C-alpha cells in the first residue's frame, strides 16, 4: 500500500528541512533548473558550487527509489524514503546553526536554500537558467507613502521571495491577510513619519503594490504572537485559487492556485513538527493527478482535494497549523 | 540619521530611526524598546534576504523609508 512517493527519513529534528525539500522537490521549474545549473557546473569542472551538487543527487535520488518501486514494488515493505545527508552536510557548511540536530525554522531554511541558489547563479553568471530563483520565486513591491500634511508621495521599490501576513489583529481569510499586508495602513502617533517635503513630522499613509510577480507566490503567515511569545494555532480560511489584482499596479489576470502547505505541530513556537502537503501534478502515476499527497517524513499518504481542503479549515481545529502556502501560476 | 519602516508581526507598521552605520544587533534592540521581542527571537527580513548580525544597514543598503519585515522563529523537527 506504500505510494510511489518518496519520503525522506528524518536524520535527528530535521522535519524543517524535510518539509521544505518535498515543496521544492514538487516545485514547478525547480528540478529543471537545478539540473540546467549542474549541467553547467559539471561541465565547468571538466573544465560554493556544493549546494547545487547536493540538491542535484538528492533530487536523482529520490527519482531513482521512484522509478525501482515502479519496476518491483515487492523489494518495498515499510516505507520508500531515502536520507538527505549529504545536504544537510551543505546546509551546515554553509551556515553553522544547522550543525547538530537542533529544531529550527522551516521559512528560514527555505530562504538560506534559495538564496544560496541565487549567489551561486550570480556568480556562474558574472564569471560568464541563471535566474532561476528570479524567475520562480521573486517579485516587485512598489512601498508607496503619501504624507497627510502636503499629500506628496514617495515610492520604494524592494524586492520580496513571499508574503509575510499576520494571522490575527492586535473568521478571518487570507483575503483579509493579504489586506492587513498591503492596503492602505495610516502611521500615526508614535510612529510618525518624517516628511522631507514638511521638514516635520507628519501622518501617513502607506500601502504596497505587487509590481512584477513570480511564478510561485510564498506566503508566510505569521502564526506568532507577542504580548512572551506564543503561537497562534487559529488557521485563516485559505483559498484555492488566489488573485492579487487587488493589490497590484495593474490589471491582471493571473491566478494563481494552492499546490503546497508547509504545516507546523505544536502548542509552543519553541518545537514541534513539520510536515508538507503537496498537490500532484508511468500510468500508474496519473490515479493520483489532482490529488494532495500528505509528507510525514519518512510516510506519504494521499488525501483527496476535499478532505484536505476541510482538514485546513478553521471550523475543523486543525492541530497542523499552516505556516507558509505556495500558490503557482495557473 | 535615516527613519525606517518596520512591518511588525500583526502587519501594523512602526518607525525607527537609525545610522547607515547602525549594526543588525542595534537595529533589533530598537525593535525591543518598540515591541518587547528580545533581539535574539527576532528575524528582520529586508528585500528577500534576512539581516545578519554582525553587519551594518550600509551593508545591505538600506535607506529612507526601507521597510524591515519583522517575524520570529517557528522551531520543529
Ligand atoms: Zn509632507
Amino acid at each position: 500500500n506504500l505510494l510511489p512517493f518518496v519520503g525522506l527519513n528524518n536524520l535527528g529534528n530535521t522535519s524543517y528541512l524535510n518539509s521544505i525539500l518535498q515543496v521544492l522537490y514538487f516545485c514547478p521549474g525547480f528540478k529543471s533548473g537545478v539540473k540546467h545549473l549542474f549541467n553547467i557546473i559539471s561541465r565547468k569542472k571538466e573544465a560554493s558550487y556544493e549546494l547545487i551538487c547536493s540538491l542535484q543527487s538528492l533530487i536523482i535520488s529520490v527519482e531513482q527509489l521512484q522509478a525501482s518501486f515502479l519496476l518491483n514494488p515487492e523489494k518495498y515493505t515499510d516505507e520508500l524514503a531515502t536520507q538527505p545527508r549529504r545536504l544537510l552536510n551543505t546546509l551546515r557548511e554553509l551556515n553553522p546553526m544547522y550543525e547538530g540536530y537542533l529544531q529550527h525554522d522551516a521559512q528560514e531554511v527555505l530562504q538560506c536554500i534559495l538564496g544560496n541558489i541565487q549567489e551561486t547563479c550570480q556568480l556562474l553568471k558574472k564569471e560568464e537558467g541563471f535566474e532561476l530563483v528570479e524567475k520562480l520565486f521573486q517579485g516587485q513591491l512598489v512601498l508607496r507613502t503619501r504624507c497627510l500634511e502636503c499629500e506628496s508621495l514617495t515610492e520604494r521599490r524592494e524586492d520580496f521571495q513571499d508574503i509575510s501576513v499576520p494571522v490575527q489583529e492586535d473568521m478571518k481569510t487570507l483575503r483579509w491577510a493579504i489586506s492587513q499586508f498591503a492596503s492602505v495602513e495610516r502611521i500615526v502617533g508614535e510612529d510618525k513619519y518624517f516628511c522631507e517635503n514638511c521638514h516635520h513630522y507628519t501622518e501617513a499613509e502607506r500601502s504596497l503594490l505587487f509590481d512584477k510577480m513570480p511564478e510561485v507566490i510564498t506566503i508566510h503567515l505569521k502564526c506568532f504572537a507577542a504580548s512572551g511569545l506564543s503561537k497562534i494555532n487559529t488557521p485563516l480560511l485559505t483559498p484555492l485559487k488566489l488573485s492579487l489584482e487587488e493589490w497590484s499596479t495593474k490589471p491582471t489576470n493571473d491566478s494563481y492556485g494552492l499546490f503546497a502547505v508547509v504545516m507546523h505541530s505544536g502548542i509552543t513556537i519553541s518545537s514541534g513538527h513539520y510536515t508538507a502537503s503537496v498537490k500532484v501534478t508511468v500510468q500508474s502515476l496519473k490515479e493520483y493527478e489532482g490529488k494532495w499527497l500528505l509528507f510525514d517524513d519518512s510516510e506519504v499518504k494521499v488525501t483527496e482535494e476535499k478532505d484536505f481542503l476541510n482538514s485546513l479549515s478553521p471550523s475543523t481545529s486543525p492541530t497542523s497549523t499552516p505556516y507558509l502556502l505556495f500558490y503557482k501560476k495557473l | 540619521s535615516m527613519q525606517i519602516f518596520v512591518k511588525t508581526l500583526t502587519g501594523k507598521t512602526i518607525t525607527l530611526e537609525v545610522e547607515p552605520s547602525d549594526t543588525i544587533e542595534n537595529v533589533k534592540a530598537k525593535i525591543q524598546d518598540k515591541e518587547g521581542i528580545p533581539p535574539d527571537q527576532q528575524r528582520l527580513i529586508f528585500a528577500g534576504k534576512q539581516l545578519e548580525d554582525g553587519r551594518t544597514l550600509s551593508d545591505y543598503n538600506i535607506q529612507k523609508e526601507s521597510t524591515l519585515h519583522l517575524v520570529l522563529r517557528l522551531r520543529g523537527g
